[PDB]
């Protein structure tokens, strides 16, 4: 029970969830035909890796997931790669024609062809769920599937499926990878039209992770999948609690009671360590401090912000591996007595706690070494709306001059809807500086 | 992702059969249609020139049109004449003499509907049907004319394809004819409406090339279509092999045309006959532009850079990002981020890297002008209009032609002039 | 209760209804869109009929 089932939407979704599956068999022992022999229950089971994976009569650990693409590129690789086994045909849907970056063509000219087809094939994984609890949605700001599709498809799961959970795992455009001048114009529609639908959404700033390739990992000019599978990481993080089970385990719903005080600021700062290469971490042991201490350096964060520069509402720390309560107590209190942690006046200052013993797994040929402990920390903060406004003002520069306007325009849209977005976002921008105010 | 290749009247015809002999070589094509090369990224987007047929033979994906036949006889007796689809050549006998009514309205007129029979054969074909691409040149009659008939003809049935031209525009330094100036202009009145990217195929430009860098006496024809198939080439890399970067027709479009009817771009080849700092280098200079006109004349709007060859990424990116530094004051900056840069493995024939430039410049007004100016001198004078008005125009379409394209390059200057 | 049962069912009845209004609305928009390309092709063919038709007639 409390099963989740991941949406994987666009390139980005897609190739991120080929990263976090993979990652996923090797954390639970799951071969790429998708059997699993530590697991003795043939057919099914109620362990906590079954939140994440059903199961066949012929012992087949089968993803709950569906992958669409409004191409098929970049799925066909899936179904001709590693894991293909792993996915019925049913749970990679594809079209012919994408959205060509248009958030338009995504949500609506060539989306709706298909946006039916997509709920029916998660209806049936739906009804495979003794209790289903939400949605996982990967998807890219910048794609006009990514942006178009998944607002489309947020929308229609909030008829289809009332209030039920519905976290994202956005990705952030960055210009060393981007591969379209309209990316402000896509990330600014999508986000106000998915508002109002998402329960949690987690960012991840290309850039940032980028910048973490090359500084960490001494990556020249880092690639996709580069950046995936640190990406699959730090998802691996914050999904372990559903997928395994501990005393000190605690629920990725309970931290998020904690990082969600309003509705609409539902976009915790996600920072992870240790990220190092094999070279650097031979003979070098980083311990709980450290990687403690690691959590509170911007450079280490997925989104580029300075949190110094702002208020915490929350703080959580999930950890796995080789970890123990006595040593994370202790590396918290000499934090608060070296670090820049001002908490709003409505909120107590305490951190949230995780530890998960299962450790860290590393894919093989990776650049990331296997650590006996790592750590990511969930925090809840003012200058996230940093991201915001950078994106923002691209936004305002080209829709002054209404630069590629028509192309949304020639797809059915109004002016009224990028005015309308942008409003959305100041009152967003808006809404982060109020909560940092103190009170009467 | 199909495309669709019409070449049109003499220059189309002689520069789509370069076209198709270069890139038939980089996919490993003989002139039988049959592929005998070495590397698996020559078919892995084969669909989008070429279409299989028996015998595992590739036949290219082109319509062949003129309005008279000699230059089309040459194509079949070419290297690769053979290759092309013998049902896909429509030719007529009466010709056009140059003149822009006849392939427009008249004899052009004749012909169009026995064409659009062999684009519905093609494009009927096609899995997911990209658009179309035009080779012609704007100072003829059949190419200018009826070249400039088929993309309404053709919009009509597909108005939600991309249409892409490679346009050839007249100089009197290549061509002596006089009335190219209004061929030109005619053409133009209709590319800016109906076109949604055009590539500006300047022959003044080619001739400097030639002549001041290449060091040519006389340059001829052949030289001048050295220099267009080695950029028709570079400007559909990111077409036919696989990329992440303007992969087809309406992405590029996306990223290259902020404004509707600013869809004119100003290409660009380096090297001309080596370092990527060299390269970048001389893609942004102004005697590696394929269109006679000076970039730093005016403001980029969008750029498309794409390196091919095998050379360090890093490197690349390092430059790109030098370049747009040390030339900040040329890019607007109303449009963040609107240079993009791909890099396909595969170099050219005959060279170890390559780079091909394809830029939004407001420059461009430089080459409107231009012919503006030879227009203007005609026209003042009514001169040599009863070769058009006895086809049946009038001079009020003349004279919309000339505000028309005067409407672009003052648009061209409004967002020159445009700041943050 | 009673409360949280009619304000689930009316955001899913809002949002019903917001999703259903756009995607009339943009399917009217990128039709009349169309319609206005097509038309003014269409009047460059009776251009070109009266353009032929006058060649006819100063003959
Ligand atoms: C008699 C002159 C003798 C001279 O001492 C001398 C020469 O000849 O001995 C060697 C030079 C030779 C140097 C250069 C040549 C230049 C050619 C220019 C050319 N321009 C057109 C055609 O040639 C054109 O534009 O003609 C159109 C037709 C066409 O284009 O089809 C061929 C028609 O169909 C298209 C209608 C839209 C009708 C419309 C206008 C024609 C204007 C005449 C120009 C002209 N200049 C010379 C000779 O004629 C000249 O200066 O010649
Ligand atoms: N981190 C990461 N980012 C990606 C990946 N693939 C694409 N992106 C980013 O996503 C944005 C482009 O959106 P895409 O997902 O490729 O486009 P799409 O969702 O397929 O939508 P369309 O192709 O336009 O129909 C750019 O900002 C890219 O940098 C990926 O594998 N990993
Ligand atoms: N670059 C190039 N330009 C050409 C070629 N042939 C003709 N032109 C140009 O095309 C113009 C004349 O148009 P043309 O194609 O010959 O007439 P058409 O047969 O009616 O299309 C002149 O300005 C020439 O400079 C060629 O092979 N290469
Ligand atoms: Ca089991
Ligand atoms: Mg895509
Ligand atoms: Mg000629």
């Amino acid at each position: 029970m409390r099963e989740c089932i991941s949406i994987h939407v666009g390139q980005a979704g897609v190739q991120i969830g080929n990263a976090c599956w993979e990652l996923y068999c090797l954390e639970h022992g799951i071969q790429p035909d998708g059997q699993m022999p530590s697991d003795k229950t043939i057919g099914g089971g109620d362990d906590s890796f079954n939140t994440f994976f059903s199961e066949t009569g012929a012992g087949k650990h089968v993803p709950r997931a569906v992958f669409v693409d409004l191409e098929p590129t970049v799925i066909d690789e899936v179904r001709t790669g590693t894991y293909r086994q792993l996915f019925h045909p049913e749970q990679l849907i594809t079209g012919k024609e994408d959205a060509a970056n248009n958030y338009a063509r995504g949500h609506y000219t060539i989306g709706k062809e298909i946006i039916d087809l997509v709920l029916d094939r998660i209806r049936k994984l739906a009804d495979q769920c003794t209790g289903l609890q939400g949605f996982l949605v990967f998807h890219s700001f910048g794609g006009g599937t990514g942006s178009g599709f998944t607002s489309l498809l947020m929308e229609r799961l909030s008829v289809d499926y009332g209030k039920k959970s519905k976290l994202e795992f956005s990705i952030y455009p960055a210009p060393q990878v981007s591969t379209a001048v309209v990316e402000p114009y896509n990330s600014i529609l999508t986000t106000h039209t998915t508002l109002e639908h998402s329960d949690c959404a987690f960012m991840v700033d290309n850039e940032a992770i980028y910048d973490i390739c090359r500084r960490n990992l001494d990556i020249e000019r880092p690639t996709y999948t580069n950046l995936n599978r640190l990406i699959s990481q730090i998802v691996s993080s914050i999904t372990a609690s559903l997928r395994f089970d501990g005393a000190l385990n605690v629920d990725l719903t309970e931290f998020q009671t904690n990082l969600v005080p309003y509705p609409r600021i539902h976009f915790p700062l996600a920072t992870y360590a240790p990220v190092i290469s094999a070279e650097k971490a031979y003979h070098e042991q980083l311990s709980v401090a450290e990687i403690t201490n690691a959590c509170f350096e911007p450079a280490n964060q997925m989104v580029k912000c300075d949190p110094r520069h702002g208020k915490y509402m929350a703080c959580c720390l999930l950890y796995r591996g080789d970890v123990v309560p006595k040593d994370v107590n202790a590396a918290i209190a000499t934090i608060k007595t070296k670090r820049s942690i001002q908490f709003v006046d409505w909120c107590p200052t305490g951190f949230k706690v995780g530890i998960n013993y299962q450790p860290p797994t590393v894919v093989p040929g990776g650049d990331l070494a296997k650590v006996q402990r790592a750590v990511c920390m969930l925090s809840n903060t003012t200058a996230i709306a940093e991201a915001w406004a950078r994106l923002d003002h691209k936004f305002d520069l080209m829709y002054a001059k209404r630069a590629f306007v028509h192309w949304y325009v020639g797809e059915g849209m109004e002016e009224g809807e990028f005015s309308e977005a942008r409003e959305d976002m100041a009152a967003l921008e808006k809404d982060y500086e109020e909560v940092g105010v103190d009170s009467v | 992702r199909e495309i669709v290749h019409i070449q049109a009247g003499q220059c189309g015809n002689q520069i789509g059969a370069k076209f198709w002999e270069v890139i038939s070589d980089e996919h490993g094509i003989d002139p039988t249609g049959s592929y005998h090369g070495d590397s698996d990224l020559q078919l892995e987007r084969i669909n989008v020139y070429y279409n299989e047929a028996t015998g595992n033979k590739y036949v290219p994906r082109a319509i062949l049109v003129d309005l008279e036949p000699g230059t089309m006889d040459s194509v079949r007796s070419g290297p690769f004449g053979q290759i092309f689809r013998p049902d896909n050549f429509v030719f007529g006998q009466s010709g056009a003499g140059n003149n822009w009514a006849k392939g427009h309205y008249t004899e052009g007129a004749e012909l169009v509907d026995s064409v659009l029979d062999v684009v519905r054969k093609e494009s009927e074909s096609c899995d997911c049907l990209q658009g179309f691409q035009l080779t012609h040149s704007l100072g003829g009659g059949t190419g200018s004319g009826m070249g400039t008939l088929l993309i309404s003809k053709i919009r009509e049935e597909y108005p939600d394809r991309i249409m892409n031209t490679f346009s050839v525009m007249p100089s009197p330094k290549v061509s002596d004819t006089v009335v190219e100036p209004y061929n030109a202009t005619l053409s133009v009145h209709q590319l800016v409406e109906n076109t949604d990217e055009t590539y500006c195929i300047d022959n003044e430009a080619l001739y400097d090339i030639c002549f001041r860098t290449l060091k040519l006496t006389t340059p001829t024809y052949g030289d001048l279509n050295h220099l267009v198939s080695a950029t028709m080439s570079g400007v559909t890399t990111c077409l036919r092999f696989p990329g992440q970067l303007n992969a087809d027709l309406r992405k590029l479009a996306v990223n290259m045309v902020p404004f509707p009817r600013l869809h004119f771009f100003m290409p660009g080849f380096a090297p001309l006959t080596l370092t990527v700092p060299e390269l970048t280098q001389q893609m942004f200079d102004s005697k590696n532009m394929m269109a006679a006109c000076d970039p730093r004349h005016g403001r980029y709007l969008t750029v498309a850079a794409i390196f091919r060859g095998r050379m360090s990424m890093k490197e690349v990116d390092e430059q790109m990002l030098n370049v747009q530094n040390k030339n900040s004051s040329y890019f607007v900056e109303w449009i963040p981020n609107n240079v993009k840069t791909a890099v396909c493995d595969i170099p050219p024939r005959g060279l170890k890297m390559s780079a091909t430039f394809i830029g939004n410049s407001t420059a461009i007004q430089e080459l409107f002008k231009r012919i503006s100016e030879q227009f203007t001198a005609m026209f003042r004078r009514k001169a040599f209009l009863h070769w058009y008005t006895g086809e049946g125009m009038d001079e009020m379409e003349f004279t919309e032609a000339e505000s028309n394209m005067n409407d672009l390059v003052s648009e061209y200057q409004q967002y020159q002039d445009a700041t943050a | 209760i009673q409360k949280a049962i009619e304000e689930n069912n009316n955001f899913i009845k809002m949002a019903k209804e917001k999703l259903a209004q756009k995607m009339e609305s943009n399917k009217e928009n990128r039709e009349a869109h169309l319609a206005a390309m097509l038309e003014r092709l269409q009047e460059k063919d009776k251009h070109a009929e009266e353009v032929r038709k006058n060649k006819e007639l100063k003959e």
